[PDB]
């Protein structure tokens, strides 16, 4: 059996798990050598019961956009690290006494439970292939159906109640993304991007030396601009203080910041004056910065991310869709709290995110080999290994799901992740029958990223308009296309 | 080239839908085992004391006396 | 080609005797027997007029003695305890406490 | 005293109940259909005279027998 | 806080009274009966009892059983034993020495405890 | 209530509607009049590029 | 229905096979499978039309 197929390498094995140990060391060095220097500082937040940790990719997941690595060797990291996830039950013996050797021959039968050491194949993405097709597909295959129930009833709620809580704007692209297993058809991301109306709007409050500022695509804009210019301190400084003060008398105009009138959010006014402190009429005592002059109003390099996700909030979720959420990633999920597995995904989305980072920097994805981009699909959880598509419906995968985690929210991922999950068994053996058209493909160019797209509203669908029927689509397009014909 | 989202069955696909209807009929199968087996619990009782009674029926549950 | 077990039509015909059972089907019909037959009517007062019965053979005659008897003399005593018991000459003729 | 959603047995919408199969070609086999079974016993009833009387004629012979 | 919910009619109360007189209008029903053989012995007056007009009904029902109609008699016999026992007892010559020894379920036996 | 024990599908349909012209409207209107008496010379000067 | 009485008949037979009535099942798949055969002879026509231009 593989029992003693595993034992066989065990004296072999424990070479390369001590180099990999090595290898993983020296690269966790360079990155957090990186990291203390480039990255800022992600404070610790505790949920609204105020008893554990919350995490968001927002503030948590960095991409460090110039780490000087090639993509392979941080794929070589992330499965190392998981290889050291993998090689715990060896902690069985010292804890448990010399009969705490069975757990180790349970986690020697099964390869899947097996670090990188025990296999065959030598390069990383063969090696990653293999443990996916062997066991880790199989493990996806039968969560994805109930952890997309779990998002839906999390969305619809429990006992009859969809009338409270469930949006009549976000019902046909909720049915397109939920249950276009039954139709057979295509998914726009963007109908999963609508499942954001669940939630509020995401807010970003700058912290100056008098007052917070809401951030909007005009600053950000101007601050960008700044930055591209590269002019001296001085000069840039004064600019940002000034695009600065100019959104402060934007935003006080507009009725301040859109946390003033968000429940659960809020800023206080000034304080009040009790009882003989009040001074007649003032009966409130401003701060001390109401003593500085608005003309030095100066950014303190402090942020505060708001998503304000009243419905999508991983807080809200449960001590079981976090579970399944963690298991259809290939995650560790068992005998911890959510805030630890939301730290485990936070962890896998940062990966992810910095993947792509390399991908673009490596000539996007038409430089990768089709095992290579099998493999970032897996990871991905858009793609199982019992499909045997074609190299442009892989590239339009990648580039949705791509597009849907630079939005950084979780749950319109694992919805969208889900549906390629789907699959029946039929009774007979005749059906289903064996297919006359050819097999699915598409291209980068008819995934619709570039533009807009309103809900729909409730039982009056419409049709999927191409991106190249839009006007000036040559030119819109012509990355891609300059990317596809070389 | 075959139709998309289908595939063979699975032992973790579960049993099909005629074994859980047979798991399902288990219980209403028993209940005309059982029910005539309360009324015999029932009938065939006898009460264990009376006035006279010196004894009381024991039973030593793991044999320690 | 049905790749599950075919259940015949015959055991379908088998089961649905046992599964198409209302709720009346079970109350009433196991209710009567057991209405009858049980610890009010029946079962009921033969069982608590042995513990009368056995209280006043004991306190009169002895239950050893009662042992010694014949199955005759024994179901003779046994009457008449049942009838000082039924008749409750101490209590003014009221089975209450 | 109830609210309608009780008495007519759904809160929103009325769910389809699955018909009762019927078996085509054979008697339905329910527990009101056993007496196309089970009739009352008719087959053997004078046989049960000529025993009750031979069971208590027997019975009385050997207790009066015991007895004296 | 200010849902602004639209009226269930489900949640309303307009059909439990008018079920619950469909139900005893059904069973009301089964007292339907012929003028042949029909008698009723009415009170002193001359008007009607209350059991009397409604056995016809629970019998019309009894009629419909299948086990009980066979089964529910069998404690009836039982009626009978009490009446003839009571009368037994009522005048059954006993000893006055064991009435006094071991009288039963009398008041302060200390053999009972009390 | 019976909504299980009926055929609405007819009562409800997709529409029949091109988002395609709500687009084409935004795009006229964003541009200007020059601008679309300027693709009437793209179009003709490329019918004499493929005529040459 | 008779002077002075209505009444319901009811056969007495057993019932080997199951009675069948056609009640026509609605479907929008053969109304699909023509809209694409409509549209497709469109462009056939139109791709026709454009190469007898092209090269007449
Ligand atoms: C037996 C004696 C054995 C003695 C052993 C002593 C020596 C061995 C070890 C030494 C101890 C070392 C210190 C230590 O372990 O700290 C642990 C732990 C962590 O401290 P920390 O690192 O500073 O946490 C910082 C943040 O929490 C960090 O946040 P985080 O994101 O990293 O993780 C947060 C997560 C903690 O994450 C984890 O630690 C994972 C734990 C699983 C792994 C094990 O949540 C918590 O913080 C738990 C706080 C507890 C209150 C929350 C509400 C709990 C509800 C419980 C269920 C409902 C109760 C019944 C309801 C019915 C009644 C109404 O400290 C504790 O609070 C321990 C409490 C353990 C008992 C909780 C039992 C609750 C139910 C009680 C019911 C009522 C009966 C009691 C009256
Ligand atoms: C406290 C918890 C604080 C940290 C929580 C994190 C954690 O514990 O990770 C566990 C971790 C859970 O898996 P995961 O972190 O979600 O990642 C799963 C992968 O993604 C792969 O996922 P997968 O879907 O491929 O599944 C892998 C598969 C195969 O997993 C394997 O790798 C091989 C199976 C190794 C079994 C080791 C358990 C042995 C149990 C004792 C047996 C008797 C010993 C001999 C007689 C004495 O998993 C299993 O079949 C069973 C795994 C769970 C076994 C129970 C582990 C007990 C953890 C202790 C804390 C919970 C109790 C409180 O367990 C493992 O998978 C590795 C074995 C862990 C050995 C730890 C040794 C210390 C045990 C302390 C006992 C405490 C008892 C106290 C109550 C009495
Ligand atoms: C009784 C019915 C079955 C009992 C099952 C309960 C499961 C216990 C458990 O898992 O605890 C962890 C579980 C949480 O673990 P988790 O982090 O969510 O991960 C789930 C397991 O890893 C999921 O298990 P797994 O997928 O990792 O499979 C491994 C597991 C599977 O094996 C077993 O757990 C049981 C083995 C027998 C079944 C084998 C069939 C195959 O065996 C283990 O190695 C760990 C089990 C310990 O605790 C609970 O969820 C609470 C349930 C128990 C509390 C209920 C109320 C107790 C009564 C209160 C009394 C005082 C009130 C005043
Ligand atoms: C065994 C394996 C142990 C390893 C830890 C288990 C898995 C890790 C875990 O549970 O997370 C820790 C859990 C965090 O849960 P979470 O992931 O943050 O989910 C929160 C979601 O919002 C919640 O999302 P959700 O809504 O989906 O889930 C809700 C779930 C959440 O509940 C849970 O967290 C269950 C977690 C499973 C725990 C496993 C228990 C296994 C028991 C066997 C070491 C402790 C030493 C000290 C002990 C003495 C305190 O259920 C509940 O809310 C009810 C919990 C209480 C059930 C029992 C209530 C009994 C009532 C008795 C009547 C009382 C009447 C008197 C009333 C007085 C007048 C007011 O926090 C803790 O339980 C305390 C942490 C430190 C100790 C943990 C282990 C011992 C206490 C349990
Ligand atoms: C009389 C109480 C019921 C009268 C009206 C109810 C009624 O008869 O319905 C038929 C009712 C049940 O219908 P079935 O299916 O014909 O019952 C079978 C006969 O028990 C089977 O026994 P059998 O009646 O056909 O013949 C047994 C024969 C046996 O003759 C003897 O040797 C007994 C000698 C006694 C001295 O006894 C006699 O026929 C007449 C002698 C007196 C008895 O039969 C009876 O209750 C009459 C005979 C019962 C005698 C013992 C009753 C305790
Ligand atoms: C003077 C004596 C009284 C008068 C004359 C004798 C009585 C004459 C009347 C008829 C006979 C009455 C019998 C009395 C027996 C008795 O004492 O009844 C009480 C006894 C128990 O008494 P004890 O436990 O004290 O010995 O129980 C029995 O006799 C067992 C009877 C079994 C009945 C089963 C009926 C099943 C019906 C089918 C229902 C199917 C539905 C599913 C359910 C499984
Ligand atoms: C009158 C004084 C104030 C007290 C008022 C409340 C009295 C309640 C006691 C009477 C309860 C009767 O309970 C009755 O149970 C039956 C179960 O057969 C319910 O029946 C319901 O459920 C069944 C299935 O379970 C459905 O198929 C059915 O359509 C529906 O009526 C009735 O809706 C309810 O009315
Ligand atoms: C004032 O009311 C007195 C009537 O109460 C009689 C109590 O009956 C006990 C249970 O009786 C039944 C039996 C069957 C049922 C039905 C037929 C509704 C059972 C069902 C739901 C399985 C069809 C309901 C009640
Ligand atoms: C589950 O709910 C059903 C319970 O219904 C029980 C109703 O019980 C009352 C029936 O008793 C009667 C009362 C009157 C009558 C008849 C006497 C209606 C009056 C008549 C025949 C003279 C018109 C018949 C039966």
């Amino acid at each position: 059996t593989a029992v003693v197929k595993n034992l066989a390498k065990l004296p072999a094995a424990t070479s390369q798990i001590l180099t990999n140990v090595s290898k993983l060391q020296t690269f966790h060095g360079l990155l957090e050598e990186r990291r203390d220097k480039y990255a800022p500082l992600a404070y610790h937040t505790y949920d609204n019961l105020k008893q554990k940790t919350t995490w968001h990719p927002i503030a948590h997941a960095w991409v460090d956009e110039g780490l000087p690595v090639s993509k392979k060797e941080y794929n070589e990291y992330c499965w190392l690290k998981k290889d050291m996830q993998r090689l715990l039950p060896l902690a069985s013996p010292f804890v448990f006494g010399i009969y705490g050797i069975l757990p180790l021959a349970v986690w020697l039968s099964n390869d899947g439970y097996l670090p990188s050491a025990f296999s065959s194949k030598k390069d990383i993405v063969s090696k990653k292939l293999e443990w996916y097709s062997s066991y880790g597909d199989d493990l996806r295959q039968q969560v994805g159906p109930m952890l997309q129930h779990r998002l839906k009833r999390h969305l619809r709620g429990t006992l009859n109640n969809e009338h409270r809580l469930m949006l009549d704007e976000v019902t046909e692209s909720y049915k397109e993304i939920f249950y276009s297993h039954y139709t057979g058809q295509l998914r726009d991301v963007r109908k999963c991007a609508h499942l954001r109306l669940y939630d509020g709007t995401s807010t970003v409050l700058l912290l100056t030396n008098k007052e917070p500022v809401e951030l909007t695509s005009e600053l950000l804009q101007k601050w960008n601009a700044i930055k591209a210019a590269k002019l001296s301190p001085e000069e840039e400084k004064k600019a940002r203080n000034e695009a600065l003060i100019e959104a402060y008398k934007e935003q006080e105009l507009h009725g301040g910041p859109h946390v003033k009138h968000m429940q659960g959010y809020g800023i206080p006014a000034d304080t009040p004056l009790l009882g003989e402190n009040a001074k007649g009429d003032q009966y409130t005592q401003p701060p001390e910065s109401a003593s500085i002059p608005l003309e030095q109003l100066e950014w303190t390099g402090d942020t505060v991310f708001i998503p304000a996700e009243y419905r999508t909030e991983m807080e809200d979720w449960g001590r079981e869709l976090t579970k399944l959420a963690n298991q259809f990633l290939l995650l560790p999920w068992r005998f911890v709290s959510n805030a630890w597995n939301q730290r485990r995904l936070v962890s896998w989305f940062e990966e992810i995110l910095q993947e792509d980072a390399l991908i673009a920097k490596e000539g996007g994805v038409q430089a990768l080999s089709d095992d290579e981009l099998k493999v970032a699909l897996l990871d991905r959880a858009v793609i199982r290994c019992d499909e045997e598509l074609t190299r442009g419906d892989m590239e339009a995968r990648y580039k949705e799901i791509s597009w849907l985690m630079s939005l950084r929210n979780p749950f319109i991922v694992l919805a969208w992740q889900t549906g390629y999950y789907r699959s029946t068994y039929s009774p007979e053996d005749d059906l289903p029958e064996a297919s006359i058209l050819p097999k699915l493909n598409r291209t980068v160019l008819d995934v619709d990223v570039h533009n807009e797209l309103a809900p729909d509203h409730p039982e009056k669908p419409l049709p999927r308009v191409h991106p190249a029927l839009y006007p000036n689509s040559h030119l819109a397009l012509a990355k891609e296309v300059a990317v596809l014909a070389k | 080239v075959p139709v998309a989202n289908f595939r063979p069955k699975k032992p973790w696909d579960g049993p099909w839908g005629i074994q859980i209807s047979q798991k399902k009929d288990r219980p209403f199968i028993a209940m005309w085992i059982l029910f005539p087996l309360l009324l015999v619990d029932h009938l065939t009782r006898e009460y264990y004391a009376y006035w006279h009674s010196s004894k009381v029926p024991v039973t030593d549950v793991f044999g320690d006396f | 080609a049905p790749l599950y077990p075919v259940l015949s039509q015959a055991s379908l015909y088998k089961r649905h005797f046992f599964k198409n059972i209302k709720l009346f089907h079970v109350v009433f019909y196991v209710g009567a027997p057991c209405v009858t037959f049980g610890t009010a009517a029946w079962s009921g007062s033969n069982r608590n007029s042995r513990e009368a019965i056995f209280m006043v053979i004991e306190e009169r005659h002895g239950w050893d003695n009662f042992k010694k008897l014949s199955s005759h003399q024994q179901g003779v005593i046994m009457q008449e305890a049942a009838q000082e018991s039924l008749l409750a000459r101490n209590k003014g003729e009221l089975h209450l406490p | 005293p109830l609210p309608n959603a009780v008495v007519q047995g759904y809160t929103s919408v009325r769910g389809p109940k699955r018909p009762l199969d019927h078996f085509y070609g054979r008697t339905p086999l329910n527990i009101d259909t056993l007496w196309h079974w089970v009739k009352f016993p008719h087959r053997y009833d004078n046989l049960r005279f000529a025993v009750c009387f031979w069971a208590f004629l027997v019975s009385a012979h050997f207790a009066n027998k015991k007895q004296r | 806080a200010a849902p602004a919910e639209k009226p269930d009619p489900a949640l309303d109360a307009t059909k439990a009274l008018p079920k619950a007189l469909e139900e005893v209008e059904f069973f009301q029903s089964y007292a339907v009966r012929r003028k042949t053989g029909f008698h009723l012995f009415n009170r002193a007056t001359g008007s009607p009892t209350i059991v009397g007009p409604m056995f016809y009904n629970l019998y019309n029902f009894v009629r419909i059983g299948r086990v009980s109609k066979y089964v529910c008699w069998l404690s009836l016999p039982l009626v009978f034993q009490r009446m003839w026992m009571k009368n037994r007892a009522t005048g059954m010559e006993y000893d006055i020495d064991l009435e006094n020894y071991a009288p039963f379920e009398a008041k302060k036996n200390p053999m009972h405890g009390h | 209530e019976e909504c299980m024990f009926k055929d609405t599908r007819l009562d409800v349909l997709p529409p029949q509607v091109n988002p395609l012209n709500a687009i084409l409207a935004q795009h006229t209107a964003q541009t200007p009049v020059h601008r679309s008496l300027e693709k009437r010379l793209w179009t003709e000067v490329r019918a004499t590029a493929v005529s040459e | 229905l008779m002077n002075g009485l209505k009444m319901r008949m009811f056969s007495l037979a057993r019932q080997q096979a199951p009675k069948i009535v056609h009640k026509p099942v609605l479907s929008p798949i053969p109304e699909h499978l023509r809209l694409v055969k409509n549209v497709a002879q469109v462009q056939i026509d139109m791709l026709k039309l454009l190469n007898a231009q092209a090269a007449k």
